[PDB]
């Protein structure tokens, strides 16, 4: 099972702001014009109607892949091997494989 | 931020302006409720000490009908 | 000791972000749900939130938590924190950001904690449920039965080798250090938080102040705010801003990472068997939803499946 | 095919390259708050168990 | 609201016997399956966010007294929209709908 | 037949003498606790009602 | 009753190693988190008087990061 | 009278049973839930416990 | 209003006989528990200060037994 993980997005208060191609399996990335966010305590910044949010993310394999995963095989045709118990005459069980 | 015709807290929120100082802290920091004059009393009702109205029905019935019992002192009520 | 495992994260402080349907209308929250792991095979679930439980400003101690309100990180002890889900919960262990329960199915995830009178709930939309371990669907671990493989989150809050990463806080804009002075706003920093400014009363007049710095405009609302705290860092969600420079990486190792132990799983009532000629009859009288299959031992198995959830009998 | 098995593919549990098509589209945050929101389909590995 | 002198938001007034007893709201809860999250309330009125389930019950604490109500009332969540979700989500998309006011007017 | 509608017969409603067959079976105590599970299928007056 | 790579507190629950006094009562009586040495402190970091280790960095900053205070003492830090 | 329904129950004591899922580890709990009864027609049940009420 | 066989309290209500001063209040007043004589203690059991009825078995044993105190006098047991 995968697991996504985003980092921090980026806020330019009044500007523009470009990401680059970072080598992540399935990496994702975008821009978000004119978004004036609302944190706590007032607005974020002055810059009206034209900012820009990043928000990028990727994805990675999960911490329960170590306990739970499921393995693939490609086969082909080997050995066969058994154990035989044996005894003849007087002499008692004796085993050993083949 | 906003149209004129909608109220702009001072956080940065804007609310319509049907909601002016209605008695509920809309905004986070309630700046709303802060600034707007106060209404007048009915004529047809009796002003206490602190402001409140009550029926004058209800003026020296025997039940305190306000809040720091001027409806039923013996300086407005003569027995 | 509590210092091995408490060393990193006592460089760390908590935060407020988003939360939706905190109360009724999405505020922000001292306590935020991020990341809810509910993937093991006994109901139980790991829960991260932006708060911290088990740390003091003063020291380490196990009934004492720590959250932000405003700037002031504040401390309170743990008296009623609370994990519903659609029963109350019943937690196990809480290590800095992250709490361990142990919760009933359903559709949401809750927690809450009280100081004094104020609430501090925060609610996050996630279906949860039990995961049975075997051929049988039961609906909680019984007091008997069979031992099987079961994988579950530990209560163990030992490295084991899993770690998550800390970063620098992003600028955090806060409106309450603007004030009027006599006629001009006047900034207000505390013990050398380095307040950033950015006004566009007639022009731009970004700085970067330490003292003081009495601005020369009129209104309070053309002016923005921001403070640069860098003594403790943070957990980077993905519900806080970035900082300005290149952020190093810190190493917060994840408490109750999943482990593979034991788990008690239901054993069935035995069927009623009767013998006809080539013909095996069974009375199944189950409980629980329990699966039966059958194979042949010839050159074609022939295989059969099928749930059994009402008593039935199969030739 | 991003839904079914192979959706996240590597050749060792402590291995460093991975290969993932998980459908992975970032979506607008919405009402000016701060969040990343985003879609993807859910995970083969759990639809094949 | 009312505490037989004046308005108090966080008072409410009830009848036990013949006399108007009046307290403040210490506990005022509502559930159907779940503890609900309560909004506002006015006069006869309460107003809550409720999971579904089969019934509703209020109770409040005067003293040591318990006093609860409960009424068998079916109550679903309706999604609005062609998917048929259990629970609002954090982010999607906006689509109307109809709701109780949040205001007292 | 134990679970369908002969379970449990009395002669009477106070007769001493009871005809039982239930499938009961003893299982044993696990992990050095004090307890006796047993294991029996359920009753075949509540299946027939 | 376990392998000597295990250890057994004085209810008789038998629990491994990695648990001696770890900071957590394992077991009932709790006297696996009795009898250990305790560890020396880092040459790096600030020792208080009751011993809580600090980073030096927060030495003379103008903040209690400690339950004594002797991190922001006048003795320690000339003023 | 009460003191009649109680001519048998003052010479008994509570006692210290195991039951299951005490917190999460199933402790030995003066509280210990046995036979729940729940036969009846309006969801009434008569649970008995090993504390004394 | 009701049977002989079932009794009536001040209120309206009616109960059956069998719940006469039997130790509960069933109506608002629990007026069948006001008038109801008080039955005598056994003769093996010892009575106490204020006539709690306990066993003989019990008396001089060491531990409190009675409300008062009285199981452990040393002017009721000769010491
Ligand atoms: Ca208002
Ligand atoms: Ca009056
Ligand atoms: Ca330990
Ligand atoms: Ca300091
Ligand atoms: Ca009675
Ligand atoms: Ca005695």
């Amino acid at each position: 099972k995968y697991k996504t993980k985003v980092p921090s997005p980026v806020v330019k208060c009044c500007g523009a702001t470009q990401c680059t191609s970072k080598p992540h399996p399935d990496y994702q990335c975008q821009v978000f014009s004119g978004v004036y966010p609302f944190m706590w305590g007032g607005a974020y910044c002055f810059c009206d109607t034209e900012n820009t949010q990043m928000s990028e993310a990727y994805v990675e394999r999960s911490e329960e892949c170590s306990i739970d995963h499921a393995k693939a095989y490609k086969v082909h045709t080997g050995t066969v091997q058994a154990m035989v118990n044996i005894t003849y005459g007087s002499v008692s069980w004796r085993s050993a494989d083949v | 931020k906003c149209e004129p015709s909608q109220f702009q807290c001072t956080n940065g929120r804007c609310i319509t302006l049907l909601w002016k100082c209605d008695g509920d802290e809309d905004c986070v920091d309630g700046s709303d409720e802060k600034n707007c004059v106060k209404k007048t009393c009915a004529e047809s009702d009796f002003v206490c000490n602190n402001g409140q109205c009550v029926p004058s029905r209800w003026k020296c019935d025997g039940d305190p009908d306000c809040e720091d019992g001027s409806d039923e002192s013996p300086e407005q009520c003569h027995m | 000791d509590l210092d091995t495992h408490f060393t990193q994260y006592k460089l760390a402080r908590p935060y407020i972000a988003d939360c939706p349907n905190c109360g009724h209308s999405r505020c922000d929250s001292p306590i935020a749900i991020e990341e809810v792991r509910g993937d093991a095979h006994a109901g139980v679930i790991r829960i991260q939130t932006s708060a911290m439980f088990g740390l003091k400003t003063d020291g380490v101690d196990l009934a004492y938590m720590s959250f932000m309100n405003g700037k002031t990180q504040k401390s309170i002890k743990i008296d009623n924190l609370h994990v519903r889900t659609s029963a109350p919960c019943s937690l196990v262990s809480h290590h800095g950001y992250y709490i361990l329960a142990q919760c009933p199915p359903g559709d949401t995830v809750t927690v809450g904690f009280h100081d004094g009178p104020n609430r501090h709930t925060c609610t996050v939309a996630h279906k949860v449920e039990f995961r049975p371990v075997g051929r049988e669907k039961y609906r909680h671990p019984p007091e008997h039965g069979v031992e099987l493989p079961c994988n579950r989150y530990t209560h163990k809050r030992a490295d084991q080798g899993h770690y998550v990463e800390m970063h620098q806080p992003g600028l955090v804009a806060d409106h309450s250090l603007l004030s009027i002075h006599s006629a001009k706003v006047k900034i207000t920093v505390p013990s050398g938080a380095q307040v950033k400014y950015y006004c566009k009363c007639p022009d731009v007049r970004k700085g970067i102040t330490s003292s003081d710095h009495t601005t020369t405009c009129t209104d309070v609302k053309q002016c923005r705010a921001y403070l640069i705290d860098n003594k403790k860092w943070v957990y980077n969600s993905g519900r806080l801003p970035r900082g300005e420079g290149d952020t190093f990486k810190g190493k917060l190792h994840v408490p109750f990472v999943p482990v593979k132990a034991k788990c008690i799983a239901t054993l069935a009532p035995e069927p009623l068997v009767e013998h006809k000629h080539r013909t095996l009859i069974l009375h199944l009288h189950p409980d629980h939803p329990t699966l039966l299959t059958t194979r042949s031992l010839g050159s074609d198995a022939n295989p059969t499946r099928q749930w059994i959830e009402r008593p039935t009998t199969v030739n | 095919k991003a839904g079914s098995f192979g959706d996240l593919q590597s050749r060792t549990s402590t291995s460093n390259d991975l290969y993932a098509n998980t459908n992975l589209k970032l979506q607008r945050p919405q009402a000016g708050i701060v969040h990343t929101p985003f879609t993807q389909v859910p995970s083969g590995f759990e639809r094949w168990k």
